[PDB]
């Protein structure tokens, strides 16, 4: 088999996780626990396959501590992603299902490991593309792992040598450039930005975005014409004013104004010493 | 009960409730599978078999990532489905929780949705959209002058039918938490949404009357409707969620294509897809437009149809 590549027989597939927006994970064992993404795409093409095996080149350089280490992909007997597994809950479970009681010198922790994966994902030239706190995990309930990043080539169906890119999953996270699909490529390293400022605001008021709105198709048409944003008074009363002004221009309607993470990443450590 | 029944509904619906007694407390041991029915954007549905009931029930399993105290919420607002019984509703079993997934279990409908009817019919005639029509308004009807719902997700594949002719609605808004808890989780790739709740204004069942015109219209020429057929497309007689959107707000709303549907089918459908929802036909209007009092008199084997549709027998 190929280079990274797991051959068929080698990962024992163990308990069904669940789904997201384009596979279905399943706790593994292979030298040691993994998680095993059976990805949607189960009928790829040459094209496909090879611009597939491309970028699996690419994330698998992709090594840093707060980086959800990739172990490799499948192909027999399907399609498949092989990362490190997590022990604990993603920073998800922790604020909505748990509802873990985090400090504030903890939440800006979080947030700055955050900014540290992800300013190595950029600096490295990585698109996440799906930047939300279900792909932010507290693995140990210390270190901050980031997955899910990039893997463009299988979020999406191919025809040919042409893909055809359709919203899934959640859209809380989601840009306004990115739900409209509009531009030539919607993604790009400030749709990164907004989606982490959609995770500060996770942080900054234990709630999702648009709590008072259960119209899904309302909170798409609005927040893609810039008439919809996070209401940024939800944010709790210990919340440093410099972490609420950080998380406003990451959610700039317009992308050209939202900051690069190595500023954000300065801005999150000097809060973090500026801090009782 | 105490419906405008006739004695045919009011005996099927007793049969119901007889049914529904012997079914105790349902739990995940309690079932056998016996084959899918089909998936949406956030649930799976399969037939399965009671055990302790024999009865043959039509399951929706959702894994929902929510805390448990919504969770605990949205199974007892399900309950409510207990006191939906009409002809026009899908009946309903139970609604429970185990092993992270929501269980609704409901009446099984051997005809599927009129999304599947829709794809094995090509197009559905119009005397037959006539007792769709009338379904849906009673269905609508019954949801908001007995329960105050409100259904926010009329669409063909949320209207069942079954060998016995009966077109009954489901899938409608019981539970607001549940509504909420899945905007949040999943998304389509089309939407029945009115114009004015897209925009967030709410104007109680006018926006249902919107998602039904639109219904009527896609079964009718056999195709999504949004965007309008482009020319040499409506003679043979790839948009993003966004885009679709979008359209719906800013553009004037579907129609029928002339000449080929009688013209009081192609007002009714009209009165509601008005944009404006104050303008747009309500319940009531609707009940006595021209279409339905002609529909309600045609007699049409439905049952017959729709067995002859998809392969069955009789
Ligand atoms: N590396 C991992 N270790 C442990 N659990 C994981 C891992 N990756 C995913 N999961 C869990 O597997 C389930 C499905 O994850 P996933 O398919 O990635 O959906 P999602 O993260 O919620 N949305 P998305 O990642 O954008 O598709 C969730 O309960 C995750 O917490
Ligand atoms: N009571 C039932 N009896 C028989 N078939 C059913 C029943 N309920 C649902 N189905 C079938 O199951 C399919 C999946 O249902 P559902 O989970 O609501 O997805 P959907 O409504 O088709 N699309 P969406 O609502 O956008 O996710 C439907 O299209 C029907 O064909
Ligand atoms: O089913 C739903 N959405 O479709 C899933 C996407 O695939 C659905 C959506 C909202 C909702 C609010 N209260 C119940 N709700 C649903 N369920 C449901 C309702 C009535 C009956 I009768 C049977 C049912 F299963
Ligand atoms: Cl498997
Ligand atoms: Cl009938
Ligand atoms: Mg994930
Ligand atoms: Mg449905």
């Amino acid at each position: 088999s190929d280079d990274w590549e797991i051959p068929d027989g080698q990962i024992t597939v163990g308990q069904r996780i669940g789904s997201g927006s384009f596979g279905t994970v399943y706790k593994g064992k292979w030298h040691g626990d993994v998680a095993v993404k059976m990805l949607n795409v189960t009928a790829p093409t040459p094209q496909q396959l090879q611009a597939f095996k491309n970028e699996v080149g690419v994330l698998r350089k992709t090594r840093h501590v707060n980086i959800l280490l990739f172990m490799g992909y499948s192909t027999k007997p399907q399609l498949a992603i092989v990362t490190q597994w997590c022990e604990g809950s993603s920073l998800y479970h922790h604020l909505h299902i748990i509802e873990t009681k985090f400090e504030m010198i903890k939440l800006i922790d979080i947030a700055r490991q955050t900014a540290q994966g992800m300013d190595y994902l950029h600096a490295k030239s990585i698109i996440h593309r799906d930047l939300k706190s279900n792909n932010i995990f507290l693995h140990e309930d210390l270190t901050v792992k980031i997955g899910d990043f990039g893997l463009a080539t299988v979020k999406s169906r191919w025809s040919g040598s042409h893909q055809f890119e359709q919203l899934s999953g959640s859209i809380l996270w989601m840009a306004p450039e990115v739900i409209r699909m509009q531009d030539k490529n919607p993604y790009s390293f400030q749709s990164d930005v907004y989606a982490f400022g959609i995770v500060l605001y996770e942080l900054m008021t234990g709630q999702l975005p648009y709590s008072n709105i259960n119209n899904r198709d309302q909170i798409i048409f609005m927040v893609g014409r810039g008439y919809l944003s996070p209401d940024l008074s939800k944010v709790r009363s210990n919340c440093p004013k410099a972490m609420k002004r950080l998380m406003a221009e990451c959610l700039k309607k317009k992308r050209d104004e939202r900051p690069l993470f190595p500023q954000i990443l300065a801005s999150i450590e000097l809060l973090a010493r500026s801090l009782p | 009960e105490e419906l405008e029944l006739d004695e045919q509904q009011r005996k099927r619906l007793e049969a119901f409730l007889t049914q529904k007694q012997k079914v105790g407390e349902l739990k995940d041991d309690d079932f056998e599978k016996i084959s899918e029915l089909g998936a949406g954007n956030g649930g799976v549905v399969f037939k399965v078999s009671h055990k302790p009931s024999g009865l043959v029930m039509a399951r929706k399993l959702i894994h929902l990532e929510i805390k448990p105290a919504i969770r605990n919420q949205i199974i007892r607002e399900l309950q409510v489905l207990h006191e939906c019984n009409s002809p026009y509703i899908v009946g309903f079993y139970g609604a429970f929780y185990s092993d992270g997934e929501i269980s609704i279990c409901m009446e099984h409908m051997d005809g599927g949705s009129l999304d599947q009817v829709l794809k094995k019919a090509g197009r559905i005639p119009e005397q037959i959209l006539g007792k769709v029509s009338i379904a849906v308004i009673k269905g609508l009807t019954y949801l908001r002058e007995k329960h105050k719902i409100m259904h926010r997700d009329v669409k063909p594949s949320n209207i069942l039918v079954n060998s016995r002719g009966e077109i009954k609605l489901c899938d409608f808004g019981v539970s607001g938490q549940l509504i909420d808890a899945m905007a949040n989780a999943f998304v389509g790739t089309r939407s029945y949404m009115s114009p004015e709740r897209l925009q967030g204004t709410h104007y109680s069942v006018q926006s249902d009357i919107w998602s039904m015109g639109l219904s009527l219209v896609e079964m009718a020429v056999g195709r999504y409707p949004i965007p309008p057929p482009d020319a040499k497309e409506l003679e043979l007689m790839p948009m993003a969620i966004f885009e679709l959107l979008d359209y719906i707000v800013n553009e004037p709303p579907p129609k029928l294509p002339s000449g080929v549907f009688s013209l009081e089918f192609q007002d009714f459908v009209n009165k509601c897809l008005i944009k404006n929802p104050a303008e747009r036909a309500d319940l009531k209007q609707l009940m006595v437009h021209a279409f339905i009092k002609r529909s309600d008199a045609e007699e049409v084997d439905f049952a017959g149809w729709l067995c002859s549709t998809i392969g069955l027998n009789q």
